[PDB]
């Protein structure tokens, strides 16, 4: 059991760590364009803010699946039951 | 001469060269645009 349990900690760190890395860079790109449009046309902000949340759902979709699988591998373990 | 009315022409001298919440999407740089528009403005005043 020792190496399967030790390698499950690294598997969880890669799932949450790569997800945290991508989501921070992704929102930095999407966010900068929201502020740029908002500064040029301050009347458009109500529309642009709603359109940003439609993209934010697509951007985090696979990252949240990764965090869901990482919590499952932490509080339960599908590999330990396979010896 | 300036047209005051059909019976009065006034001689005049007018200065040509020495002249709010949103901004334009300047296609070329704004400096390049200002250089061309000031020239079109002075020519139009001379034509008028």
């Amino acid at each position: 059991m020792e190496t399967v349990v030790g390698l499950t900690a690294i598997a969880v760190a890669l799932l949450i760590g790569l997800g945290a890395l991508g989501t921070a860079i992704g929102f930095g790109l999407l966010g900068g364009k929201f502020l740029e449009g908002a500064a040029r046309q301050p009347e458009m902000v109500p529309m642009l803010q709603v359109k940003m949340f439609i993209v934010a759902g697509l951007l985090d979709a696979v990252t949240m699946i990764g965090v869901g699988i990482a919590l499952f591998f932490t509080f339960a373990n599908p590999f330990v039951g396979q010896i | 001469n300036k047209f005051v009315n059909t019976m009065t022409q006034k001689p005049t001298v007018e200065q040509l060269i020495p002249l709010h919440h949103w901004d334009y999407l300047y296609e070329p740089d704004a400096k390049s645009l200002l250089d061309g528009l000031l020239v079109r403005y002075v020519e139009s005043q001379v034509y008028q």
